[PDB]
């Protein structure tokens, strides 16, 4: 499992794109707690709990942790936008629809090993980009 | 080598020290024989060394020991110490020989480059090549083929 | 199959509470805000504990036969109300209602509940003077630490065994030998095979005429009083359940406040120049013995400041 | 007599460090195969472990392990360790507590290395797996498979809900390759097999470090199982024969418990070694 | 009868040392060829691993490999050993647990070799890999090709170089260069196989000396995955045909396992040598 | 392959100045192993995130880790000097500005394994050169 810099460079501008990472180069410093916890429940409970955990929005934490949930999105759709024609045969390179619950997208989408490598690589990028920045 | 020095001095008690005595059977100091390619593949790192100012002696020894972290080679710290005290008189003595003698050579605008390559001496690299052959003579004196 | 776990009928209670737990059924939608709360989903999950809470565990079990046979004689002790919490951290939330928010140690193979060897050997080095690291940070605390710990440490050994007077290095030389295999300073010893002390993982062992795993509530009321609290549900081990502790401990044989090996120790008493004054001896059952009032000042797991994971005499 | 096999049995929770940095989720991951990326010992490891085992016979040792590394005069080793390679792996389920998990391509690979190796006992166990394969490829039939061989495991769940057992009969199961691959035993497709024992579904252990009682580090480490099963080849390169006898019956003895792998002082990486059994 | 063609299979990993101070992350490097930088063997260390198994015939020895270095008579040695240049290497893949790679730069110096050497079927098998090289670069024009030759294993990605491997339906693989190259092979561009082949991307392992279980030495070795195959040319130089016969007989004899390279007491470097069949 | 004393003298240099190396010669014991595990990381996970993990600030580290990617840097911008100039040359020799980090440079110029190559090198010679001096 080794991150290539493109997959960085889709988690940068997914941090940024969210205003998780703001034009001062400067994140809110629980963020990296909420990606670390996010990888960890992801391997201990499952991807449907650790998704549903983090995706909802009526939580009474310090920051919208549920944002971290759209830069998995825009960095699984970048991934899937460089596909190959033969990686789409096994492969689903479907745009994930955007507005869709990332759960209620892996739930209809069986529960595919895809998704579980995909979101594991992208949560990795995502903390190696947000190591990349400086806690506000 | 020079005899008008220390090194020469020392030279000889390095070589005295550490060459095995078959006539007796009590015993002698031990060699390093990994020490010889040290001085042989680290040569560029030594003549750095040596060229660095009022910091060369330290740096010596904390070469040594740096390279020689190992439990065994707690017993090689007399060879490693004669080593370094030998290397360091023989090239104050190759600058003290040699200094202006190539500066004066360099820009003597008679000789073409052979032969001013072939007359100009590097002092470190001399002394790094002296205290190896020593040591090459020390193993080969010390080493059988049994 | 609902009781006595046994491995032919059974379910891995880590995959019932980790994997199983938020299963994908029919009818239940916790994805949603609005189901999340529903009486649906809470009757699903309290179905879920009610199957991860309805196993016991018999004293003829062939598992915990095996890990006796396996890693020796357990040292037996029993949870006194309100029980053992392991595995805190472990992530297991999704915000639903009814659910079980903190995590459990499972093993993974038997799904037995269970206390692996390093919190053990943490517990225990807690209570000897060296075990916090001289850091820039902990300057501050270190000397009353290291004060308290050996004063408690050399109590504990001059009451376990027959040595009368123990030094704070000899103390230090004992901690070190015991969890470190090594000298204070961080040499090796040339220990034997048999010479090196050992921390198995804890097991259930018996839950007699009940369950072995119950649910508890944690209610943290906040900083304002005038706001509602939050009620935590969480998954302990039952009162009076015993736990296993396996440990394979040596003697220690300490010489002029310096660690000796066997082969060393005997050397020195062939020696002309040997006394009695000087050598010390804790034996294998003597050290499982301080270990074993160790764990009962003190306990194991978490939350043990609030009095879980207090352990008492068979 | 050249080469046998033994099987490691594991009592507890094996951590074989690779030692390379992980900057995902586990901190510290376990060796895995260069060609298989099945979990593995390297025969290093191995021999290290049981020369640890051994150390106090120095005579033993000196002959069938080599000399001490601080030896001014250096023996060779006489005897041959080769890498322990995955066998079977215990994976849980709800009608049974854990199962024994192997692959065709394992049960393929085991195969072929009994037949490159020519182990004292291959010829029946080679007999007998092939014959095991060609009943599984042909009921098979190219699709994924999970096949139980006790009817009462039927319908099992072998951890992921995907994945669900299947007890076809007209395949027999010998009691040999039970004891040798494990009671309560699944034989799973590569896919299933791979998705197991990935870095994702492998068993994590979570720990800290607590200074005064407040934790300070914190990380995930990969373990192997309790009681997954190992298997590798020794062969004896012209060691003494009553040297050989020695170690044969102290590392076969049913009382012989040993240490591979890290974090031995916290029970990690305890085993049992046993020879292959006559069919 | 001269000029035969061998290939080898490695059974297990394999450290061939290249004598090179690296002062680097990996300081035991194997050995890599001259001019393609591809792993190999030295024909010394081959003539050298082949001398020790055969070193218990002493008159076959003497008359094939000539005379010990400390004879007294010097006997030159009559058979030529040429270096072992690496054929078939295993990648990982995800629909089967490896694949056998060669690149069509392999194919092309191995045709090379076969024609300038006059091995001993040499003609059937040039014409048929110059068809399917053909073939292949007919396919491919000029681009970055991964080509698997059963239709099953349409979509196996490659794990080192993140692509998928195509089927080129109408390029047919005849039996014999299924058994020459290796089962589940996969032909890719030359860049590649040098990805696949260099520092990078072997196997790298991590190994420690421990004195009294702590750590005195760390270092790391790069090995050849397991399973590779390397081919070499022998020439027979005027060898009775007797000595000759029974030399060639045990070689390809199955049961025949001989080690090359570094690391022998744990498993490295076990490798079996057959000759070139009839095509 | 050799020692090149160029680049020794490129990692004394930037030692001195990115106050690795104390005035009386000395460092603080943990850079060793930091350089140590600086090649081996990038062996092992690769250029980008080897360099994201040794460059992050907010580190809970003995001492200040991401000395050594500004090490790093000096030895590379020094060795970029002096590359010869003709239009034969793979190499870029353009200057790594100060303002910029690494992890950035390398992933918006990171293309070719130029960067690569002079990675390891100046971690070699940085190992290497580190042996000259004591540690407190």
């Amino acid at each position: 499992m080794k991150i290539s810099k493109k997959q960085i460079e889709y988690a940068i501008e997914a941090l940024r794109a969210n205003n998780i990472i703001t034009n001062d180069n400067q994140y809110p410093k629980v963020f990296k707690g909420y990606i670390s916890s996010f990888g960890a429940a992801v391997i201990q409970s499952g991807l449907i709990p650790a998704i549903i955990f983090f995706e909802n929005e009526d939580n009474d934490a310090n920051a919208d942790r549920h944002k971290i949930i759209g830069v998995l999105k825009d960095i699984i759709n970048a991934m899937r936008q460089q596909y190959t024609v033969t990686d789409a045969t096994i492969l689903v390179s479907s745009q994930i629809p955007a507005n869709y619950s990332m759960a209620q997208y892996i739930i209809e989408h069986g529960n595919t090993d895809q998704l579980l490598k995909e979101i594991t690589e992208a949560a990795v990028a995502m903390k190696l980009a947000l190591r990349m920045y400086k806690s506000e | 080598m020079s005899k008008k020095g220390k090194s020469y001095v020392k030279f000889n008690m390095l070589l005295q020290k550490y060459i095995l005595k078959n006539k007796d059977m009590q015993e002698s100091e031990k060699f390093l024989s990994s020490v010889i390619q040290m001085i042989r593949a680290h040569a560029e790192i030594l003549q750095i060394i040596l060229q660095n100012e009022d910091k060369r002696t330290e740096m010596l020894k904390n070469y040594f020991d740096n390279n020689f972290n190992e439990s065994c080679h707690l017993g090689y710290t007399g060879l490693f110490e004669d080593i370094q005290t030998l290397l360091c008189l023989r090239y104050q003595e190759n600058i003290q020989d040699y200094q202006n003698r190539n500066e004066i050579i360099q820009q003597n605008t008679i000789l073409t480059s052979d032969e001013k390559e072939i007359l100009i001496v590097s002092p470190a690299m001399d002394a790094i090549h002296t205290i190896f052959t020593a040591l090459q003579f020390i193993h080969f004196i010390n080493y059988n083929k049994d | 199959m609902p009781k006595n776990y046994t491995l032919q009928n059974a379910s891995n209670l880590g995959w019932l509470f980790y994997k199983d737990y938020y299963r994908q059924e029919p009818n239940v939608d916790f994805i949603s805000t609005q189901g999340k709360e529903s009486d649906t989903t809470a009757d699903f999950f309290r179905k879920t504990n009610q199957r991860i809470t309805a196993y016991q565990l018999n004293s003829e079990s062939p598992l915990v036969a095996a890990f006796n046979n396996h890693f020796g004689t357990p040292l037996q002790l029993k949870t006194i109300y309100p029980g053992l919490i392991t595995g805190s951290g472990l992530p297991h939330q999704t915000g639903s209602k009814g659910e079980f928010k903190l995590g459990f140690q499972f093993d993974y193979t038997t799904g037995l509940p269970y206390i692996p060897g390093s919190s053990i050997k943490g517990t225990l080095r807690s209570m000897f003077p060296f075990s916090l690291k001289d850091k820039g940070s902990t300057k501050r605390i270190l000397p009353e630490y290291r004060k308290e710990r050996m004063e408690y440490i050399r109590d504990l050994i001059i009451e376990v065994t027959n040595i009368n007077e123990i030094s704070d290095t000899e103390i230090q030389a004992l901690e070190y030998a015991i969890f470190t295999n090594s000298t204070p300073s961080g040499k090796t010893i040339e220990f034997s095979l048999e010479e090196k002390d050992v921390f198995y993982d804890a097991f259930v062992a018996d839950s007699k005429d009940g369950v072995m795993l119950s649910d508890d509530y944690i209610t943290p009321h906040g900083e304002n009083p005038l706001k509602d609290p939050k009620p935590i549900l969480f998954l302990k081990i039952r009162p009076d359940v015993t736990i296993n502790f396996y440990f394979k401990l040596c003697t220690t044989h300490l010489y002029k406040e310096k660690v000796c090996s066997s082969k060393q120790i005997e050397e020195i008493k062939k020696q002309n120049d040997f006394s009695s004054s000087d050598y010390k001896m804790i034996t294998a059952h003597q050290k499982r013995n301080l270990f074993e009032k160790i764990l009962l000042c003190i306990g194991i797991g978490a939350k043990t400041n609030i009095g879980y994971g207090q352990l008492k005499k068979l | 007599m050249t080469t046998r096999m033994y099987v490691i049995n594991t009592l507890s929770n094996m951590h074989v460090g690779s030692g390379e940095v992980n900057y995902g989720v586990i901190a510290n991951l376990i060796q895995r195969d260069s060609v298989t990326n099945l979990p593995n010992i390297n025969s290093s490891g191995l021999k290290g472990a049981i020369r640890e085992y051994f150390k106090e016979n120095e005579d033993l040792v000196r002959e069938l392990f080599g000399s001490a590394p601080r030896d001014e005069k250096t023996l060779p080793g006489k005897v041959r360790f080769f890498e322990a390679n995955l066998l079977s792996m215990p994976v849980r389920s709800d009608k049974v507590p854990f199962l024994m998990a192997i692959s065709d391509e394992v049960l393929q690979e085991l195969i072929t290395k009994m037949k490159f190796f020519n182990c004292e006992e291959a010829t029946q166990y080679i007999s007998h797996l092939s014959t095991l394969l060609d009943n599984i490829k042909t009921q098979a039939q190219g699709t994924d498979f999970a096949y139980v061989f006790d009817p009462l495991l039927q319908g099992a769940i072998i951890e992921e809900v995907s994945i669900r057992a299947t007890c076809p009969s007209h395949i027999p199961l010998q009691p040999s390759l039970k004891k040798l691959l494990g009671d309560r035993l699944v034989i799973l497709s590569h896919k299933y097999f791979s998705i197991l024992s990935d870095d994702n579904h492998l068993p994590v252990l979570s720990r800290n470090n607590l200074e005064n009682g407040q934790s300070a580090n914190l990380w995930y480490e990969q373990v192997l199982p309790r009681y997954s099963r190992l298997y590798f080849m020794l062969m004896d390169g012209n060691a003494q024969s009553e040297y050989l006898k020695k170690f044969r019956d102290t590392l076969c003895t049913p009382s012989t418990i040993i240490q591979i792998g890290a974090n031995a002082s916290i029970g990690y990486g305890y085993c049992q070694i046993s020879e292959l059994s006559p069919f």
